[PDB]
Order: C-alpha cells, then structure tokens, then sequence
C-alpha cells in the first residue's frame, strides 16, 4: 500500500445517480424547450439620393 | 545625348527625350514585358476596366456606410471579381480600389496561368505554344493568347489530344496509351 | 474532380491566411470605429499611417456558424454514410445499423476490401456530408471518426461505455423523426467547434412538437450522448431512453479529411503532458 | 440636422469622414508625420499660396468694412474659411508655414555675457555690498 502518480481520470462509471442527474437536466431543458438545434435557413426617400443611386446603377 | 556638361545641364535640367511625364513612369511596357502580351493597345484596354472599378470604387464610397443599397452591391461586385480572379481576397473592400491592378488582371490571361499551373516552361513559351494550337479550354482549343482565363474555368485548361506537346510528356512517365493516340 | 477538389483547397487555405493577417487590421478598424463615435484618444501607430485612413472611406461597409459549413449551413439536408472498420463482427455490424438508425438522412453501406481512397473518391463523386467510420474490439465498439467530405475536418473520437437496444429486449422500433438536440456544457474554443462539426449531422429545422431528443453532455470532458422520446403530461415531462448510451471522448480533430493523415491537427489529445490530468479539452 | 454620414450625401461626406479623423490623430500623433503635404513646385506653390492670402486679405477688408467678431488667428497659419474649404488645398498649402514658424520660434542668441559680478540695468551695473565686501 504505497503511493504513487497517475495520469488522467478514467471512463466515468455510468451510476444511477450520474444518469439521474442528467435526465433531470434533460426534464429542465425540455420544460424550457431551449433545444440547441440547427435553425432552417430562412431568406421615394430623397431626389439626390436617388440620382445618385440611378448613376451608380447605369454604371454597374 | 552627349552627356551634356554642366554648365548647360542646369540650362537643360527639364529635357528627356526618352522619359515624358506623360508615359507615366513606363509603367505601359513594364507590365508589358513582365507578362509578355504581343500588342501595343492591350494594356490600356484593360486600364479602361481597371480604371472603371475603381471609378465604381469611388462612387461607392459617397453612399452612406449603413446603406442597403450598398450593402448588396459591392459585395456583389466582389464576388463578380472573385470569380473573375483579378482580385483574390472577400475580406477588404479597400483592395477593390487598391488591389485591382492591371497586373492583377492579366496574370488572369492564359500565358501567364500556364506558369502558375507549372505546365510551361517560362511565361513567353507558354505564348509559344498557345500559338501553335496545342492548348485547349475543356473540348476547343483557343488559338488567340489573349484570352482570360475564370477563376472557374482555370481547372480545365490542358494540352489538346493526339498532339506531339503531350506524347513528350507521357513518354517520360512512360504512360503512352497509343489506343487514344496520344 | 480532383484538379478542381485540389483547387478549391489552395484557394481556401489562402483566405484562412489572409485573415489571418487581416484580424489585426479588423482589430484596428475597430479602433477607428470606436473613436469615430464615442472617446477622442487615437493610439500612437494608427495616428501616423494615412493608407489606413483613406482605407477607412471604403473599409467603413464591413460587419457563428463554422466557415467549412457556411455555405451549407440550412441550403441542403445532410446525407451521411456509416461504414465498419474492416471484415466487421456481428456485434458492430449490428451497432452501425443503430447509428444510422439514430441518424437522420443516414446510409449503411458495408465495407469490405474498400480502401480509404478509393472510398473516398465514391463519395466526393456522388456527393455525401459526412463520412462516420467504427472500429471495434471483439464485439464493443471502440473508435469514431467522423470526417466532413468537401476537405472538410475530421474528429475522431473513442467511446467507452456502449450499451445497445438489440441486447436488451424487443423494444419495438425507433423514431426515425428529424429529432430536437439538446447541447449542453460546451464552453470552450474547441467546444463551440466541436459542436458545430457535429450538429450539421442532422437535418435543418426539426418540428416543434418532434418526439425525440438526444441529448449531448459534456459533464466530466466526456461527450456522453443518450436519445429520449418524451411526452408533456399535465404536471412534468416524463423521458424515457432509447438506443446506444455512450460514453465518447474526442482525442484529434485533423482539419483535412480521413483520407490524409498528414493534415493539419487543429487539436490533439496530450497526455504525456504534466498539465494533461488538470483540465478540459487539451 | 445633416451631421452624421447615413444622411449626408457626397463629397462633403468624405471631406467630413478625414477631417473629423485628423483632429483625433491631432491628439496623440506627431505632427511631422500627421501633418502630410502633397508635393508641389515653386512657381505652383508660391502662386497657390499669394492667390490664397489674395482672398485671405479680400476677406480681411470686408470684416474691416462691416465690424464682426471674427475668429482671431496668429499671422503663422491663415484662417481656415470657406474659400479653402471648398478648394481642399490644405494639403497643398500647409497653412503653418514652418520655415517661417520655426525662424520666429526659435529665440535669438543673445550677446555673449562676460562681466559675472551683478545685474544689468539701467544705472550701468549693479552689484551688492556683499559681493563689494566679499572682493575687498
């Protein structure tokens, strides 16, 4: 019974009360309805300055 | 001519018969040469667009900066240039008067994408080659070297077929499939 | 094809450079917009160098999805393609037909004396999103990579902890609806990268009232994705689990494709490192 | 009012954009460096600036015809009015004219002092009793 250095934390042991606490974050998340997914892509003022916008389109 | 002494070179500090101010610094047949176009009116052709962009650069630039109108149009004429290949940057639009040059412009023509593309020796045999009806742009060869090039249309410039400039080079490789006579 | 796929990538990995250089000068810029409206002070280098300041005049008209998936962000549903590692086990042969059960606009097509470039180029040809390629170890799955087509980047993950819906019982079938996603305790730069390289793996604009939710967890710098079908009761939602838990973590994250091992490693996982047990996403 | 740029229209919102930039690099640049002249000759120059000063001094007899309270500046630089605005030749001009600003800046040496022992005046030169004490 020595003592020694390790390196990382291993895979986590998926427990009861680990999935618990992430089905409840699910259960809040739902209730908010804040899902994080991906949104479907949607899409006479003045005389001289429509002279001036009639001039930069003839030159266009 | 005579390497004119001093005594008359302060009498004639003004006179140049070789450089007038006019000729803008030769800055005609500096591009010229570097690029190898054949004719004399070519360069000035373009410095007529070359200048017209930056005459749309300007004219721009009195409009608003939150202006709607304009907050379509010159991205719209960036991305026109883009795929035209004279200027190659979408993040400045300062490079629309500053970055487009007549130089940025003909090294879009095809003697000169032969060099970037490597399959010419320097950029006046490529000239040489496009004249003797040995390049092609997808199914037809184009003979005139004065043609530019798209952006787009840079990826399908290749030898044309049954021709003694691609035998030489599939001879080397040792890949001559003479069943497309090639 | 391959003139024009070498040809795309020269002429983009030149605009990563140019911002580069650029970001400076758009931190610059953003000085002048700032002094032009609120605090007089100008700092001492952007003082001197009038190119900068007739550069304004027109510089003056400038304003995150992941610059890779810009153009394809919502124009066109993703259709992806899972494959085994090679000469597949029943086990995972079973397991890729869940994953692609999970995912929506999804293909199984099997892989046995494929190589990787010849795969590849099948799949610029007809034209796919992303490729999600599994190895194994004697019936558990082991490795994940998921790699985007267009040289797209690639990210490869491990998973640990794989529990299935054909081990259990005869649970019935799957949803099979375009589900909602649940993203949660992504924080860092690697993480809002991480989530973009993976939610383009679903289809655009799911339902209001869709049926299913898969979650992604984050929670210990483990990415622990489970699916749920749920329904609103007059009191509280109640879930309930469906398909493969998993306990999955990132290790490289190349940003050329599957195919190149030799591209640039945008991220790697050190850990021979003495700050490696420290902290997340390193 | 017309003051911002998302109303005005033109080459006076331009004239607006750099001129409202030069006064904030007023602040903090280096005045050699801020301050940039487009190059000119002599007789091009030397003819710009007496045409300017022309209407400068045709502008000075006519605030001396009509007495208004006119915005008074030091003779180095002229006044900035609306025949230059008009003209945008400050970048011609260089309204300060820094040979003749820096000759009139530039104190004068004074004669060589020698005589250490009191003050100049006007009674010739005074010196104290101390220093008269101190030195018989």
């Amino acid at each position: 019974e020595l003592e020694f250095d390790r390196t990382a934390k291993p895979v986590p042991v998926i427990t009861s009360e680990v999935t618990e606490s992430l089905e409840d974050m699910i259960r809040r998340r739902i209730q908010d309805s804040n899902f994080d997914d991906l949104q479907r892509r949607t899409l006479a003022l003045s005389e001289e300055l429509q002279k001036a916008h009639s001039e930069i389109s003839e030159l266009y | 001519v005579r390497k004119l002494k001093h005594h008359e070179q302060k009498l004639l500090k003004k006179v140049d018969f070789l450089e007038w101010k006019q000729d803008q610094g030769h800055r005609d047949t500096q591009v010229m040469r570097t690029y190898h176009i054949q004719n004399r009116e070519d360069y000035h052709k373009y410095n007529r667009i070359c200048g017209d962009i930056r005459r749309l650069a300007n004219k721009l630039s009195l409009l608003p900066p939150t202006d709607p109108f304009r907050r379509k149009h010159e991205q719209l004429l960036l991305d026109k240039l883009y795929a035209m290949g004279v200027l190659t940057t979408k993040s400045k639009i300062s490079d629309l008067e500053n970055k487009v040059t007549v130089s940025a412009i003909c090294r879009r023509r095809l003697p000169v994408i032969m060099h970037r593309l490597k399959m010419a020796e320097t950029i006046q045999d490529a000239v040489k080659f496009i004249e003797q009806g040995h390049v092609r742009v997808g199914p037809n060869l184009i003979n005139d070297p004065a043609y530019l090039v798209t952006r787009n249309m840079e990826d399908y410039v290749t030898w044309v077929d049954n021709s003694k400039i691609k035998k030489t080079l599939l001879r080397y490789r040792n890949q001559i499939d003479d069943f497309d006579f090639s | 094809m391959l003139r024009r796929q070498a040809r795309e990538r020269r002429e983009y990995l030149y605009r990563k450079a140019q911002e580069l250089q650029d970001s400076q000068l758009q931190q610059k810029r953003q000085i002048i917009k700032q002094a032009l409206a609120q605090g007089k002070p100008l700092p001492k280098e952007l003082a001197e160098d009038e190119s900068l300041q007739k550069d304004f005049r027109y510089d003056q008209s400038l304003k995150q999805v992941d610059d890779e998936y810009a153009a394809t962000s919502g124009i066109m549903d993703p259709r992806i393609i899972v494959t085994t590692s090679r000469d597949p086990s029943t086990r995972l042969s079973q397991f890729a037909k869940e994953i692609k059960l999970l995912f929506p606009n999804a293909v199984r097509l099997n892989r046995g004396n494929y190589v990787m470039p010849n795969l590849v180029d099948a799949c610029k040809k007809s034209g796919t999103t992303d490729l999600v390629v599994l190895h194994e170890h004697r019936g558990v799955p082991t490795s994940l990579t998921i790699s985007h087509f267009p040289h797209g980047p690639t990210a490869q993950f491990s998973l640990h902890n794989v529990v299935m819906r054909h081990d259990i019982i005869n649970a019935g079938n799957q949803s099979e609806v375009n589900p909602h996603l649940i993203f949660d305790n992504f924080t860092t730069a690697l993480g809002k990268r991480v989530v973009c390289i993976l939610k383009h793996l679903f289809n655009a604009g799911p339902k209001k009232d869709s049926e299913r939710v898969i979650t992604f967890a984050n929670r210990g710098d483990f990415i622990s994705v489970r699916q749920h079908v749920y329904v609103r009761t007059r009191e509280g939602v109640e879930i309930a689990e469906v398909g493969p838990r998993f306990e999955m973590r990132l290790f490289e994250l190349r940003l050329g494709t599957l195919e190149n091992k030799d591209a640039d490693v945008e991220w790697q996982l050190r850990r021979f490192i003495r700050t490696a047990n420290k902290k997340d996403y390193l | 009012i017309v003051y911002q740029d998302d109303q005005v229209i033109g080459k006076a919102r331009s004239r607006t954009l750099e001129m409202r930039l030069n006064r904030l690099s007023r602040v903090n640049g280096h005045q050699d460096k801020i301050n940039k002249l487009e190059k000119v000759p002599m007789h091009i120059r030397r003819g710009m600036i007496d045409k300017h000063v022309k209407r400068i001094k045709k502008y000075e007899q006519e605030a001396a015809e009509g007495g208004i309270v006119l915005s008074k500046v030091k003779k180095g630089q002229f006044r900035k009015i609306e025949s230059t605005y008009k003209k945008d030749i400050e970048r011609r001009i260089g309204g300060s004219i820094k040979a003749r600003d820096k000759e009139k800046a530039t104190k004068r040496e004074r004669g060589l002092k020698i005589s250490s022992v009191g003050r100049s005046t006007r009674n010739g030169l005074i010196v104290s009793k101390r220093d008269i004490a101190r030195i018989s």
